[PDB]
């Protein structure tokens, strides 16, 4: 100890990969074939996906880090915050009114817009395959 | 040698990509300034980020006077007629806005922040803008273009 | 005695909030992927 812990961690992310590979065989059949072509596909219609689901969503995740909990000192921390929280904030909630408008736009252009647009891509990646 | 340095900082694919780490670079420092603390007087982060501000205004200004038309009326509506110039002018005024409030004392200096905290929503959705010339980031571009118009006539029912 | 006025209201909600308005948008996100 404590590299015994690390062997374990390392057996445990090695089993990601080794159930993965099954993917491989699944391929030759005739009908789990075309949905890994269709992962395999996927993987790169997500990829360029991410550069935008991330424009839009940290974003505003910086904005609600920065509006709300105005004294967080330099830390890594706030990175932690800032790709956490906003994944976990469908519970979350003179001149007060800045932030309703940050809440609005964020359910309007979240998921409102994105998941839709991601069925959208992944339907239109089927017939072509 | 001085030609050929001459040569590869005027062309324009490596101005785009100096424009775009300058933006990166631009964005990194405006995430530090609205993240760590804030007082009577700006950092260094934060005096960067306003020299980079009042240097686009410039850029902006030289974008008015250098233009086709020779009217400064007809070439003022003509660089307003794109949408992206528009609101690109609008975080301008709103970030000098948002600096002459941050500059007085408390409480003013929330509000300044909370211009500063709306201002960099718009300086990340003005990479939409750049990603519209991706083969594959561009389609997704107009694909929101759309879309507003869409789930603006939607938002009525 | 007469409080069921209120179900029907959720019933409703349930019915024309998320089951309606929500798959008319992927509907009509899905119909303008093509065209551009
Ligand atoms: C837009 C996407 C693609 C990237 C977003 C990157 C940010 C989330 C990163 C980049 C710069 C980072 C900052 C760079 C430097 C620091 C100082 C660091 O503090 C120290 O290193 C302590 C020692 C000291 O410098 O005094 C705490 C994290 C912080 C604020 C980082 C917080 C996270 C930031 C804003
Ligand atoms: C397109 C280009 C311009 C993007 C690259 C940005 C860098 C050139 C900037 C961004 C952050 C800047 C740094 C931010 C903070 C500081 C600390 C500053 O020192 C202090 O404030 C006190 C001394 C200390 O403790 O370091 C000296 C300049 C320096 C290193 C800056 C040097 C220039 C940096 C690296
Ligand atoms: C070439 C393109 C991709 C842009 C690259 C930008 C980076 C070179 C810049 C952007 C953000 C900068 C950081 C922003 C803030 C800080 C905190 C700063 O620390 C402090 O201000 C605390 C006091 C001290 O200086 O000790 C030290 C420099 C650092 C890490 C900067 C180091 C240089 C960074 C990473
Ligand atoms: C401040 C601030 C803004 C900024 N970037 C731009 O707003 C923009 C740009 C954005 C992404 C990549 C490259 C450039 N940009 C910079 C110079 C003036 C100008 C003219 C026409 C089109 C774009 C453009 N850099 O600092």
């Amino acid at each position: 100890q404590p590299f015994r812990s690390d062997g374990r961690v390392i057996y445990c992310v090695n089993i990601i990969y080794w159930y993965i590979r099954l993917l491989d065989i699944f391929g030759v059949n005739k009908y789990l074939g075309p949905y890994v072509m269709m992962i395999g596909k996927m993987m790169i219609d997500m990829m360029y996906f991410v550069i935008i689901m991330l424009v839009v969503l940290m974003s505003f995740g910086v904005a609600r880090q920065a509006i709300l909990f105005p004294n967080e000192e330099p830390s890594w921390k706030l990175a932690k915050n800032i790709f956490y929280m906003p994944y976990w904030m469908i519970y979350g909630e003179t001149g007060a009114w800045i932030v309703p408008a940050i809440m609005a736009c964020y359910l309007l252009v979240a998921n409102i817009l994105l998941v839709n647009l991601l069925i959208a891509v992944f339907n239109n990646t089927f017939f072509e395959v | 040698l001085g030609r050929k340095i001459y040569e590869f900082y005027n062309a324009p694919i490596v101005k785009f990509w100096f424009y775009t780490l300058a933006y990166i670079g631009y964005l990194m420092l405006f995430n530090y300034i609205v993240l760590v603390k804030m007082e009577r007087w700006p950092s260094t982060q934060e005096w960067i980020v306003i020299s980079y501000i009042f240097t686009l205004g410039i850029e902006k200004m030289r974008e008015i006077l250098m233009s086709e038309p020779g009217k400064l009326l007809q070439k003022v509506k003509v660089w307003l007629q794109e949408y992206w110039n528009v609101t690109d002018l609008i975080a301008i005024l709103l970030f000098s806005v948002g600096m002459i409030l941050r500059l007085q004392d408390q409480p003013f200096r929330s509000d300044g922040r909370v211009i500063y905290c709306v201002n960099i929503i718009y300086w990340y959705i003005r990479l939409l803008d750049i990603f519209g010339v991706n083969k594959y980031l561009g389609p997704y571009v107009m694909m929101i273009g759309k879309m507003m118009i869409d789930m603006m006539y939607f938002v009525i029912i």
